[PDB]
RNA sequence: UUUAGAAGGAUUGCCGUCAGGAAAUUAGGUGCGCUUAGCAGUGUACCGCCGGAGGCGG
DNA sequence: GTGCGGA
DNA sequence: TGCTAAGCGCACCTAATTTCCTGACGGCAATCCGCAC
């Protein structure tokens, strides 16, 4: 949860991350040559948590 | 009834937050610019009346937490997870969860329009900023804090500017196609991150942080940028970061 | 009022044995360096003198 | 204080 | 404490062929799961 100023005041926004977007980012970086890196921290465990 | 220009200068923060769902590396600009509006509410309950409208990212070195293999790939490193509150939090072990860290030299310049702009103001934001953190990690030390006239006082360096030009006019079939070919045309372009898009409707929820303002659900939005240097720059105006807000929109953007 | 706020990666270790790089050669022709100047600047300061440290005579 | 449930 | 002002530094042509580049054995143990019963 973070802070963000709208127009003399502010608002709080919490921010939730996309599933969707990160599956379509991997199969398009799969078969491409522009520099991409790889997190290897998740265990199988704790993904299906 | 003034305005001037401060610049912030070499700063060596340590350990800053690099992840953003879809991109490790440099921080969201978000956190800079909320790195410069905590500086102006803390300089505003010491009694200094000023407003800092515009910041400019300066880049000298970097450094990411982990190597670099044989096949030229970065291996990311975490630290060990400690106790964490939860169903589980009696226990030794604890969980790993996805992160990245950075390490950076930057300079920071100011864009300050208030009613006195003259060196007590920068002693009073050389007294304020041992007190502050950028992104989520710590600063180290800093060189020196003074007022600019011109670019001809500006050190040596690279600014980062948006390229949404290069995004809107190239490829097809959807966005991330964009974002794919123009990273193979032009090699000297990064993905960053630029702001927020709303979710939902404004209103309350139960909790908040503070349970006295509106709340949105928020998912963050990417565009592109490149690297100009400091000797080849046209204006200050044209490499200052401004917030702007429509209706469910929350942006970072270069007029 | 910053994808906010928090974090010990640790202990141990025998890379080794052997070996034929080798034979042949054409670098060659040509050519205008060159007009002017004072080692000056002052070329260096000596004996004393009382005093005791500090100050004038030739 | 247990055992489940996937890739 | 002073130590020069001007100009310029080639046109040609080429840079080899053969044979091959090892056989063995092996590459750690520990831990990193919320939740409804």
């Amino acid at each position: 949860q973070v802070f963000f100023p709208v127009g003399g005041s502010y608002h709080l926004l919490s921010i939730l991350p996309s599933t969707v977007l990160n599956y379509e980012v991997s199969d398009r970086l799969y078969r491409s040559k522009i520099p991409k890196i790889r997190l290897r921290l998740l265990s199988s465990n704790a993904a299906s948590t | 009834m003034m305005k001037g220009y401060i610049l912030l200068e070499k700063v060596n923060i340590e350990n800053a937050n690099a992840f953003n769902n879809i991109i490790v590396g440099i921080p969201a600009i978000t956190s800079f610019l909320g790195f410069a509006r905590a500086l102006e509410r803390k300089l505003n309950a010491k009694e200094i009346a000023i407003r800092i409208n515009g910041v400019g990212l300066e880049f000298h070195e970097y450094e990411l937490k982990g190597y670099k293999n044989k096949r030229g790939q970065y291996v990311t490193s975490c630290p060990l997870p400690g106790s964490i509150p939860g169903q589980n939090e009696k226990k030794l072990d604890a969980h790993i969860m996805n992160q990245a860290y950075i390490d950076l030299n930057m300079s920071f310049l100011l864009e300050v329009e208030g009613p006195h702009v003259d060196m007590s103001t920068c002693k009073s934001i050389k007294s304020t900023m041992e007190t502050l953190r950028i992104a989520g990690g710590i600063i180290r030390n800093y060189k020196k804090i003074r007022l600019i006239d011109t670019l001809a006082d500006i050190p040596y360096g690279y600014f980062l500017t948006l390229r949404q030009d290069n995004l809107n006019d190239a490829a097809g079939d959807d966005m991330l196609d964009k974002m794919i070919h123009a990273l193979q045309q032009e090699d000297t372009l990064v993905p960053i991150a630029v702001g927020f898009k709303a979710l939902s409707e404004v209103g309350h929820v139960e909790g908040q942080r503070d349970p006295e303002k509106d709340h949105c659900f928020v998912e963050s939005i990417f565009s592109l940028g490149g690297f100009e240097c400091s000797k080849i720059l046209e204006d200050i105006n044209s490499c200052l970061w401004r917030y702007k807000t429509e209706e469910g929109l929350y942006l970072c953007t270069i007029i």
